[PDB]
DNA sequence: ATAGCGTACGCACTTGAGTACGTCA
DNA sequence: TTGACGTACTCAAGTGCGTACGCTAT
């Protein structure tokens, strides 16, 4: 569990996409407004993870 | 699928994390290092794929979708004699 | 003997009863069945629509490591769990 | 799960001690102060997590 | 061992955030009714905790645990041979 | 030549044939690589396994799979118990 | 005669949000 | 030029923190 605000997020934002991928870890994204709850994935770990929930449905 | 560059990210930033919590769809993040590419999800979404990968990464789901396919029988939970089993 | 819903489980998932028992976890489960027996889609206990959702399966936590995953057949009023442990044994 | 600051969870304190234990979820409280982040779980829950992590 | 009720644990909250991470153990709350009871644990402790019930959870800590008492041997990870 | 070595458990090289069938091998290998200048570096998701008396470390080659691993800090000696978090 | 609750206060301290600049490859 | 990147300004809006009150349940 990685928590961050938005303002923090922003000003190490080129590090935080860099630190996703790897450390393979989301990053949440949570500060004084609900409506910015959103968490960030590495590319290649959703990739990942689209694969594991659409192969094995079909 | 919205996709956009990290600079272009980082400039629209508090108004993307708004759009994928309205309009549930992720963005993408794409830039000249692709190695750092990412994707933006809203947490009320993000929480329905962490519990799925949860029970796929356990096994349960191959066990859920080989149950749904079985002819075993189906009990009432009120009659679960629970001292033999 | 009457709800709105008629809670039954595969008779091959019964196995994993017998894991809640001996990990005192009946107690927590039995919550669940009530609440399945009264709303199966009511937002309690974690309820989460399971992906992909056309698929229409359904996930309660017995705790934080334990699910009940279920699906509900809404003309018939019954929920059929199909899963009530979610640890690999 | 819920992610919250500490100022918000102070107004609806007894309803996150209900929350944590009825929905079996953990509350993370995180605010400006990065480093005093935490998490509050159900008791039951964490009896069950201990006993897991013990377990051989 | 900390102990203390809803109420004064209210009043202390943001002492008790700085005490879990300082001292690493958990503060426990009991009410009036006991299926209110909560723990409060510092994120940096969960972290190791959430890890280990995932690993338990897949099943690796039971191979793990199986495999550092199998008497198998061990190979340098430089004499791997990824073609064979 | 690396201030560890890096040693893997016989029982768990089945773990590597998924990992090479996987495209996870230059993760791994980027995490085997850390291992022998610092198993305890604060990176790759790095985690000290519960109970910490047993000292079991995991570091992270994807969202799903880790390196299970324990550090024999006398002889400078990492051994890989683990590399596939899946039962298959 | 005290915890259990919802709610409030005052102010120092921070976030939120758009926007910008200078440097680098 | 570009995106990448660290850094910066600004003011409204919110948190942090101790502390408190009125009321009910005990």
């Amino acid at each position: 569990m990685i928590i961050t605000s938005p303002t923090e997020a922003r000003k190490d934002f080129y590090q935080l996409l860099k630190n996703v991928n790897n450390n393979h870890e989301p990053i949440y994204i949570s500060g004084n407004n609900a409506e910015n709850n959103a968490v960030i994935i590495g590319l290649e770990d959703w990739k990942s993870i689209q694969e594991t929930i659409y192969l094995e449905s079909t | 699928m919205i996709i956009t560059s990290p600079t272009e990210a980082r400039k629209d930033f508090y108004q993307l994390l708004k759009n994928v919590n309205n309009n549930h769809e992720p963005i993408y993040i794409s830039g000249n290092n692709a190695e750092n590419n990412a994707v933006i999800i809203g947490l009320e979404d993000w929480k329905s794929i962490q519990e799925t990968i949860y029970l796929e990464s356990t096994g349960t789901m191959d066990k859920v979708r080989e149950r749904e396919k079985d002819n075993s029988g189906t009990t009432n939970i009120d009659d679960i004699d629970w001292d033999n089993l | 003997h009457m709800s709105n819903y008629t809670v039954k489980i595969k008779n091959s998932a019964k196995s994993d009863l017998k894991k809640i028992k001996h990990s005192y976890l009946k107690k927590s489960f039995l919550e669940i069945v009530e609440t399945l027996k009264n709303d199966p889609y009511k937002i309690t206990q974690s309820f989460e629509k399971l992906e992909p959702k056309y698929l229409e399966r359904y996930s309660r936590r017995i705790n934080h490591q334990h699910r009940v995953v279920y699906t509900v057949d809404d003309r018939n009023k019954e929920v059929l769990i199909l899963s009530a442990w979610s640890h690999y044994d």
